[PDB]
């Protein structure tokens, strides 16, 4: 995607603050909390019946870590976000079965935490830029649905 | 809805007679193929043309339809075990509502030449946003 | 926009039997019926109180003519819309201030006419064509918004 | 609203106290950097940043808020007025809603570092969504 070099720095520069672990699962935990129907995805974690559950649970935390690190390794790509999670992409369709719609709570939640997380620093150029980011991945993930 | 709207969906409704079932089949067609994404909701069906598995959830998504326009003045209560089905178990995004919705319109535009003026189209989608808002009300 | 050589023809066939004059005022129309609110472009219309008001204001259907030419002029060059509409989005932006949203509205109410008036003829196969096409101008129409 | 709903509401707004106004100019501000599609509904405003403009809207929609809050159990009734306005004068199309309502969540998450948990995000996003379901309750 074309972002411009302050747009592009501005992402760069604040995720190098960012604890992808820790991060990761608080937006998928507030994900599961604030949007419940996206709990149909999450059966075989098990307790998610309350927000200190959701955010307390050890299947999520995982799961956390496992896919902001993906989108982690995609900051390192904006240039070709589609050819980067083309992969990933065909999976969530064909094997996971996911509403692309998830993909693009999950970008808001993420730009929620971020702000929680940074206060004062997370400007409102700086969420300009990491929203363009965020549709750009959810994009490149809906992709390849057919 | 107005008294208005009323008027114009069961006399709409009507027209529509024993073709319902016919018509919810055709119109889930629609949207499988115009908006891909709504599929992931149906993994577990056959969505060839022509499929059993179609034909027998637009007789259902149908009926359900009837049910509200027969109680348009209470659809909260009348679609309450729907509400609570599609928020507790199903647990389709909110957003794919109108995409059904859209492809309802669609399909009657097409099978109800006389009757599909601008004023019963107006009414249509009023009354779909409707049942769709009744359907997700009970999400969180 | 890339579509299948079926999705091509498809769209081409029935674009043949429409009456642009007659097809775009109709639309028009019943965006302005169906959604009220997009009133807010027209107010120098003059009367849209009601559907028959609607509907057989003159100057409802002179622009009718007029977007749906434009549309129409579209279709011949599927392979680049973008370039083709830049300017009308520039226009739309800076100078009509029309929220993108609208585009795809029309888009819809389009379809609906176009199944209202050629009934069985609009098949499931090429209302999917015909959705790709609308979102594909709608897109094209929003691009150059800043 | 659940009660629990209410309650999480009315202590986030108050902790936010004499700054609403402040708070509103920000999410305007995130709001049109962020979806420059809005901006086309103050083509007649200077949207620079620390624009009078934009800071006086800023606290007229923090008002409105803060007023929604004291009478969360009748919101209808209490933004009769604006419920009127926007749908029959500013006409502004519903999908923008969501879109302020997020930027207000981001707002308020960066300056309640302490109150934002996860529950009270929870609430308060279904909180502006009740609003902007009143405030569009009106257009047809
Ligand atoms: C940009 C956001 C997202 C990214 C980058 C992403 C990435 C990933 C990755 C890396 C995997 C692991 C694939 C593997 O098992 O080999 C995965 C699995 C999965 N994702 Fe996504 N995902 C995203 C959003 C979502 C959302 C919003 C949902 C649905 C709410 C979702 C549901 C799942 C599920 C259910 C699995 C399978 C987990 C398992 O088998 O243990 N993903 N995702
Ligand atoms: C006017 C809107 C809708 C109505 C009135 C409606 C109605 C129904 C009804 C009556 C059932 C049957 C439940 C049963 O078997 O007891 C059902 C099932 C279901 N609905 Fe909804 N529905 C609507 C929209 C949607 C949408 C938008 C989707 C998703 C794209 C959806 C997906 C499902 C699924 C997957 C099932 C279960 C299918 C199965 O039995 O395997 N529904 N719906
Ligand atoms: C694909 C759909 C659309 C196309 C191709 C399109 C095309 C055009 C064209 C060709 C013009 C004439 C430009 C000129 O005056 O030189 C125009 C004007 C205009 N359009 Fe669009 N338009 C579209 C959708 C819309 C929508 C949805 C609205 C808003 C509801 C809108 C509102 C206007 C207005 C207000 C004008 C100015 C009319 C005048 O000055 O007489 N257009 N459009
Ligand atoms: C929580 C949602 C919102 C609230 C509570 C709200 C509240 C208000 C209030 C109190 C006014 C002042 C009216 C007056 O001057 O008497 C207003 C004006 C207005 N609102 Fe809304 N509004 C909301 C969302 C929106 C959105 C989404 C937009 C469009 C992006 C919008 C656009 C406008 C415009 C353009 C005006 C008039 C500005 C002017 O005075 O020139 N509003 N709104």
């Amino acid at each position: 995607m074309h972002l411009t070099p302050e747009e592009k720095s501005a992402v760069t520069a604040l995720w190098g603050k960012v604890n992808v672990d820790e991060v990761g699962g608080e937006a998928l935990g507030r994900l599961l909390v604030v949007y419940p129907w996206t709990q149909r995805f999450f059966e075989s974690f098990g307790d998610l019946s309350t927000p200190d559950a959701v955010m307390g649970n050890p299947k999520v935390k995982a799961h956390g870590k496992k896919w902001l690190g993906a989108f982690s390794d995609g900051l390192a790509h904006l240039d070709n976000l589609k050819g980067t999670f083309a992969t990933l992409s065909e999976l969530h369709c064909d094997k996971l079965h996911v509403d692309p719609e998830n993909f693009r709570l999950l970008g808001n939640v993420l730009v929620c935490v971020l702000a929680h997380h940074f206060g004062k620093e997370f400007t409102p150029p700086v969420q300009a830029a990491y929203q363009k980011v965020v549709a750009g991945v959810a994009n490149a993930l809906a992709h390849k649905y057919h | 809805l107005s008294p208005a709207d009323k008027t114009n969906v069961k006399a709409a409704w009507g027209k529509v007679g024993a073709h319902a079932g016919e018509y919810g089949a055709e119109a889930l067609e629609r949207m499988f193929l115009s908006f891909p994404t709504t599929k992931t909701y149906f993994p577990h069906f056959d969505l060839s043309h022509g499929s059993a598995q179609v034909k027998g959830h637009g007789k259902k998504v149908a009926d359900a339809l009837t049910n509200a326009v027969a109680h348009v003045d209470d659809m909260p209560n009348a679609l309450s075990a729907l509400s609570d089905l599609h928020a507790h178990k199903l647990r389709v995004d909110p957003v794919n509502f109108k995409l059904l919705s859209h492809c309802l319109l669609v399909t009657l535009a097409a099978h109800l030449p006389a009757e599909f003026t601008p004023a019963v189209h107006a009414s249509l989608d009023k009354f779909l946003a409707s049942v769709s808002t009744v359907l997700t009300s009970k999400y969180r």
